[PDB]
């Protein structure tokens, strides 16, 4: 279980990716060439990282081990011309000439199912050239249908084949203000049974959020799709840096299984990063322990478009990089749980999970950040996303009374009987997530 | 059978063990190189005991070092007395089990048990005079409360005669990493009860505290608090090692600390005469950590290293029964034992650790139990362990066992 | 009992103020206008204590404990440019409300109330990153409308709030006014909540701070910097006692209960000799004084802060603070030439009040002349002329209500009558504390209780 | 009393002489204050019952004078009558 495969799907997928083999790349100092980047070190590859998401070949090059899958040409040819082709294999990258549909008709249709066993045995021969594997990474929007439904059609191509390693999938959700897409909110909760019969964990995460963190913390005056690509970044190397770089208090990925998925059915949880700021305001000011570990709770950090206060507290996960000991972030919950920000229950208040990593955070030169020795990665389970799963779902249903398209989802490949049922399975997760979240 | 066997596993105890034979090297004397330096022959005798005598006089440490990660084994190597072991001695599995005691001992566990036997009956054929067993774990850690467990478990089938004390890591109640971890815990000591025959009660928590009332440690890290569990460990097995004026067995322990084969915790404790008998009998002094004045003595013991007086000790367990007579049952009726050893501490003019059985334990399980109940009445982590294959039948089993212990430590009032 | 207090700057001139205070403490303690401390940090032997008044975040860096609060934001980005790093952005509030519509009392109450709810996070956060807490020093600047009003708001949330903690307020008065009728209307609501909740205030009458400014500097023109810069030099003055602890007065509760004798008398009348500290200090080496001149200078009318108008003033509690290498014997002859020319009540025994602080081990020396500065510190009753002033101001417009369609919009009452019904009560209640002022200048004020046990 | 001396070794920060205990000078120098209780009545006050103990060691008890239980208790008188004020 040394080895992570992480698969690239849909357009926002596929940029969501690059940057994070680029400041994958940045962490360890990699350059398009390498050959470790150069081989001197111990510790950035080898010893792991990169033995997880880099592929170890004979000459010593990492090749990562990334399955770019869309069918637009326009993003495929996008991700070739830069170095990160050359880090990846011709062979693993799919290419598709024409798109699905608008969005998950065809995404999720059989016609997106016929490359399933291309991939399927692209993924074997990548297991068979490496050794060991400790589960499968997605990156996918659900803005996205054809991102989502390939996403899906993966992940349960993935749980039929192997079904021994947990399938991690990170999603992306859109504004629940406004929405560019139609169809958004009906392909996000069509993939919503799909990801529950398959995922064993989530990942919640708003593009509004992320804008106005952008805009507060960071003070830029135009926000653009690169500084989203560049924080996703952030948060997936955060969550996996003790598989990269060895720590105090080393977590494994299953150590998030036996933290994050707290329930007979919930896999959801929400993720938060402190502290982040601009660049300048980081040299500027200069804050506490105990002053992020607040900031966590924040609406803003929550990166969800929800407020967290009225959501109630559950079994957390909290990794810390760079230098920090075991009081000064104690002493934080010691105050937190006086403080009692965040509604308690009596099952989980005990579960603020404490992870320690050696491996300081790195800024991006694209996209600022708070330069501190320190940085949070809180991976917290509160119930306020049944209230961003009721919201989007008034939405679905207040649209689905007429919904003025059913004739092209109904003759292509769904029918009215598909999105009744995702309706009472999203439904059903609701009315669960509130039985289990106000027993207390 | 002076000989004793170490064995590490979970994500401290490997740290615990390797602090525990650098505090023995410290004590008698060796470089990690395994020349030898102490003098004269009761070194050589420690030696025997614990080391391997290898080719051109080198002396390798006889400890089973397990654990589901490389980091580890390349930690305890990077560290000062780390240097050469056996690939034998040391056998690492992958990758992880994920803090469950459950999957831990079923399938993390299971893959390696066998080459672990392997291992430990070929150390036990090298070795001829072995009595005990030290187990040196964390039972927080659900992946290492597994493993433990599972080699406790094991030896207790192979070899029932020999002694089987654990030094595990107890979980705090307010060290809130991960709900999962007392519930690990608790079903990891409904084992160990059956399993294993003497165990030291060790509170994060309570070094947490021991650690910012004494060393004012603004950051408490597992290190500080591992060397003061090792010079805690070196000292109450030089008790039986070195020469004095009475040596305490694993056996005479065992005969003599427990009163009904039931019960298996003591609480322990340091120190640092009159003012030795007050840190014992103090609250801030214990790494259990319980209350005197709250719990009720059912049996006590107090060993001491160094130029010690058994007149002042006899004059102090007479004060302090006089005045502790409240927490000292009546049925024993005077609870004592105390062993003394001539030789100096190292780095210190005299030491004593201090040993104990009150009824605060029963208040622990009380809590741990309340919090695996008031936990998992929303089935709370119940899927993965119905996919695992334990048994909320089995569980409840376990709490009952557990309310059979605290009203065996209750029979017995408080 | 000595705990750290956070300041509480509000308004043009309350923010203007504490900028000059900060710039004061910093100048004192070598702190800067950066926010790193300019003394280094292996130095750790400080004899005066920062931590009531600056968190130490960095070893270097010491963020003063105060929370700027203004609906101009022009004066809030003016200090933030000028104290770079100094102050923390996160503790200024102005709402994005724009510029101040109107300088009314109502205005500023509402502008308070509509977001109560920032600047109650922002001090619970400020409580929150520290231990010990004793108290607030509000600046009123009552002159302006509408920092009056968030004044108000903010002491009728605190008291509320933190009932457990002493409540400190410095209340700016104006010399001469523009809108009479609308400055009076905004001061006196302005002093109704303060003898409803506030526990100590002190008066700063204008008058007085433009003669000193005149007299004291060379150039006739009087700026609004240095004015302001006059009351900084008396706040710091006043908060010595804490920030160097001396050993008599080291709390300000402690000082506190020696000028507070009834809750109802909560109103005090500083004076201080001139100055050292100021711009243009350097026509001080020529008066060639010692402590007995320091304290004539201090029960001298010429140097107090406020419109004196002694006509036989009727003391209660004198109070008197001595910075400098002061004498004993030279304290204890103004202590007998003070108590045989101070006017004391005949019901009460209690003298003057002496009290002998350290000065700072880094701020220049001055020569023999005036080496020795003193603050004074009197409860006396003549701030009921200058309330009487804006009271006879009141009964004489008040019988029209003139000014009435700019307190009616903004408040909880949008109707006339419900306006008039409130200042009458204010009106009222001003009343009755300078009726009970003018009962304890008196003897029966202590023999109410020997006629009726 | 043994919380009573917790607490006391608590206080240390809300004491007035942060700023000497950051040196390592003052450092057990802050220390050799001994924290002994003398008990005085039965059942009494805690603030009568309370009494300060202090020991000195060389090479600073041959020079300084302190309660020593053989002289005449100038310190601790003086001490008593500034407890009582
Ligand atoms: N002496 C003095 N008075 C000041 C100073 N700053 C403001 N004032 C008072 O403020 C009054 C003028 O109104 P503003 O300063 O605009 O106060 P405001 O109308 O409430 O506006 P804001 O304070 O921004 O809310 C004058 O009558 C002064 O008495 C100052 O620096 N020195």
């Amino acid at each position: 279980m040394r080895e992570v495969i992480s698969i690239n799907v849909g357009q926002a997928g596929c940029q969501i990716g690059n940057a994070c083999w680029e400041l994958y790349s940045l962490e360890h100092g990699i350059k398009p060439d390498g050959h470790l980047e150069d081989g001197l070190s111990k510790p950035k590859g080898g010893e792991e990282g990169f033995s997880t998401f880099f592929h170890e070949t004979g000459y010593g090059k990492f090749v990562p081990r990334a399955i770019y899958v869309d069918l637009e040409p326009n993003v495929i040819d996008e991700v070739r011309n830069g170095p990160y082709k050359d880090l990846f294999h011709p062979e693993q990258l799919i290419s598709g000439k024409e798109d699905a549909a608008n969005n998950y008709a065809r995404g999720h249709y059989t016609v997106g199912r016929e490359i399933l066993g291309d991939v399927l045995d692209r993924i074997r021969k990548l297991a068979d050239q490496c050794d060991g594997l400790q589960g499968f990474l997605f990156t996918h929007s659900l803005g996205g249908g054809t991102g989502s439904g390939l996403g899906s059609l993966l992940l349960e191509e993935l749980s039929a084949e192997y079904g021994k390693k947990s399938k991690l999938e990170f999603a992306v959700y859109p504004a629940p203000q406004v929405s560019t897409s139609v169809v958004e909110p009906y392909n996000t909760v069509l993939t919503t049974h799909t990801t529950l019969e398959h995922a064993d964990c989530t990942f919640m995460v708003d593009n509004e959020a992320i804008y106005d963190m952008c805009k507060r913390n960071l003070d830029i005056p135009r926000p653009s799709f690169a500084n989203l690509n560049n924080l996703i970044a952030q948060v997936v190397s955060s969550v996996t840096a003790s598989l990269r770089f060895d720590g105090s208090l080393n977590v494994d990925l299953n150590e998030f299984q036996t933290n994050l998925v707290p329930y007979p059915r919930i896999h959801f949880p929400l993720v938060s990063y402190s502290p982040v700021l601009s660049k300048s305001k980081a040299f500027h000011e200069s804050n506490s322990v105990s002053e992020i570990t607040n900031a966590c709770f924040e609406p803003g950090n929550q990166m969800v478009k929800c407020d967290p206060r009225d959501g109630k507290y559950m079994a957390t996960c909290l990794l810390y990089r760079g230098d920090v000991v075991t009081r000064d972030v104690q002493r934080a919950v010691e105050q937190v749980k006086n403080k009692k920000t965040v509604q308690l229950v009596d099952w989980c208040p005990t579960g603020f999970k404490i992870g320690i990593c050696y491996e300081p955070p790195t800024a991006t030169p694209n996209s600022q950040l708070a330069t501190v020795d320190r940085a949070v990665c809180m991976l917290s389970n509160t119930t306020s996303i049944a209230e961003a799963w009721k919201r989007i779902d008034r939405k679905f249903d207040l649209m689905y009374a007429k919904r003025a398209f059913v004739h092209w989802y109904v003759g292509e490949g769904m029918e009215e009987g598909e999105f009744t049922e995702a309706r009472e399975d999203l439904a059903a997760l609701e009315r669960d997530y509130i039985e289990v979240g106000a027993d207390s | 059978m002076r000989e004793i066997i170490h064995i590490s596993t979970g994500q401290c105890g490997n740290q615990i063990g390797a602090a525990f034979w650098e505090t023995i090297c410290g004590e008698h004397g060796l470089d990690f190189n395994g020349t030898y330096h102490g003098h004269d022959d009761i070194q050589k005798e420690r030696l025997n005991v614990y080391f391997n005598e290898a080719s051109s006089g080198k002396w390798v440490p006889r400890s089973i070092n397990v654990d589901l990660e490389p980091g580890t084994i390349d930690a305890v190597r990077n560290s000062a007395i780390g240097n050469l072991f056996r690939p034998d001695n040391y056998i690492f599995g992958q990758s992880s089990a994920g803090n469950v005691w459950a999957k831990g001992h079923y399938t993390e566990g299971a893959e390696l048990v066998d080459s672990v036997m392997d291992v430990i009956r070929r150390e036990a054929e090298g070795c001829d005079s072995l009595q005990g067993f030290q187990i040196t774990h964390s039972l927080g850690g659900g992946t290492g409360s597994g493993m433990g467990t599972l080699l406790i478990s094991k030896i207790r089938e192979e070899f029932p005669d020999r002694m089987m004390a654990t030094f595990s890591v107890l979980p705090s109640p307010k060290t809130s990493d991960t709900v999962v971890e007392p519930y690990n815990a608790t079903l990891s000591v409904h084992q160990l009860v059956e399993h294993s025959d003497e165990t030291f009660c060790i509170d994060n928590e309570a070094l947490y505290d021991i650690c910012q009332r004494t060393l004012k440690l603004n950051q408490p890290s597992y290190g500080d608090l591992n060397n003061l569990v090792s010079s805690v460990m070196s000292g109450v097995t030089t008790s039986l090692r070195y020469p004095g004026q009475l040596n305490s067995d694993l056996r005479k322990l065992a005969v003599n600390l427990v009163p009904f084969p039931r019960l298996h915790f003591f609480m322990v404790g340091y120190a640092p005469v009159p003012e030795l008998t007050q840190q014992m009998f103090d609250a801030k002094n214990m790494m259990a950590a319980a209350d005197p004045r709250n719990g009720r003595y059912l049996t006590v013991a107090a060993f001491f290293r160094g130029k010690v007086s058994v007149k002042e000790v006899e004059d102090e367990m007479h004060k302090v029964q006089s005045k502790n007579s409240d927490y000292f049952v009546e049925w024993i009726p005077n609870n004592v034992q105390t062993a003394v050893c001539s030789v100096a501490p190292q780095g210190l003019d005299m030491a004593a650790t201090f040993i104990a059985n009150s009824t605060s334990i029963q208040e622990l399980f009380k809590r741990v139990g309340d919090q695996f109940s008031a936990m998992f009445k929303r089935k709370a982590f119940l899927h993965w362990y119905t996919s695992e294959g334990m048994d909320e039948l089995e569980f409840s089993e376990a709490e009952s066992n557990m309310n059979d212990l605290v009203s065996e430590y209750q029979q017995y009032q408080e | 009992m000595g705990g750290e207090i956070i300041t509480l700057q509000a308004g043009q001139c309350g923010n203007h103020v504490g900028k000059f205070l900060w710039s004061q403490l910093a100048k004192e303690h070598a702190i800067g206008t950066d926010g790193l401390s300019q003394l280094p940090d292996s130095s750790t032997e400080r004899d005066d204590d920062t931590k009531p008044f600056f968190r130490e975040n960095s070893r270097n860096k010491f963020t003063p404990r105060a929370i700027m609060m203004d609906s101009e934001p022009s004066v809030i980005a003016d200090v933030e440019n000028t104290f770079r790093g100094f102050f923390d952005p996160r503790n200024t509030w102005v709402a994005s409300d724009g510029a101040s519509a109107g300088n009314s009392w109502a205005n500023g109450y509402d502008i308070g109330t509509r977001n109560q709810d920032d600047i109650l996070n922002k001090i619970d956060k400020e409580i929150d990153s520290t231990d010990n807490f004793e108290g607030f020093q509000l600046l009123h600047s009552v002159a302006g409308g509408t920092g009056s009003g968030l004044g108000s708001n903010l002491l009728e949330a605190l008291c509320d709030r933190y009932p457990k903690k002493i409540l400190t307020t410095y209340s700016v008065f104006p010399a001469r006014s523009s809108e009479v009728v609308v400055q009076s209307y905004n001061t006196i609501l302005a002093l109704r909540r303060l003898i409803e909740d506030s526990d100590a205030t002190v008066v700063f009458d204008n008058a007085s701070l433009l003669n000193i400014s005149g007299k004291v500097f060379r150039n006739p023109n009087i700026d609004l910097q240095h004015t302001n810069q006059l009351i900084s030099t008396i706040i710091s003055s006043v908060t010595n006692s804490i920030r160097f602890p001396s050993y008599m007065y080291s709390s300000m509760s402690s000082i506190y209960s020696t000028l507070i004798p009834s809750p109802e008398l909560h109103f005090l009348s500083p004076s201080f000799t001139p100055f050292t500290s100021d711009y243009i200090h350097d026509d001080i080496a020529h008066k060639g004084h010692s402590s007995y001149d320091v304290m004539l200078d201090l029960l001298d009318p010429s140097n107090s802060l406020v419109s004196t108008a002694m006509n036989n003033p009727t003391y209660f509690n004198v109070y008197n603070t001595i910075i400098g290498n002061v004498e004993p014997r030279q304290i204890s002859r103004a202590m007998t030439k003070l108590q045989q020319r101070i006017k004391f009540p005949s019901w009460s025994s209690s003298a003057m009040h002496v009290n002998i602080g350290r000065r700072s081990p880094y701020l220049p020396l001055q020569p023999n002349e005036n080496e020795v500065s003193g603050m004074m510190l009197s409860n006396m009753s003549t701030v009921v002329n200058v309330f009487e002033n804006a009271c006879n101001t009141f009964d004489k417009v008040f019988a029209k209500g003139a000014f009435l369609n700019n307190y009616n919009v903004g408040d909880l009452f949008q109707s006339m009558q419900n306006v008039q019904d409130e200042f009458a009560e204010s009106r009222e209640v001003v009343q009755s504390l300078m009726e009970d002022y003018v009962a304890a200048e008196q003897d029966s004020y202590l023999d109410d209780v020997l006629v009726d046990d | 009393n043994y919380k009573l001396t917790r607490v006391l070794q608590e206080a240390v920060q809300l004491s007035s002489l942060r700023h000497l205990m950051n040196s390592p000078r003052n450092s057990s120098v802050i220390n050799g204050l001994d924290a002994r209780v003398l008990d005085l009545g039965h059942g009494s006050v805690g603030w009568d019952v309370f009494t300060l103990d202090y020991i000195l060691y060389p090479p600073l008890s041959l020079v300084l004078n302190v309660n020593r239980p053989f002289g005449r208790k100038e310190y601790l008188r003086i001490f008593n009558f500034l407890w009582r004020f």
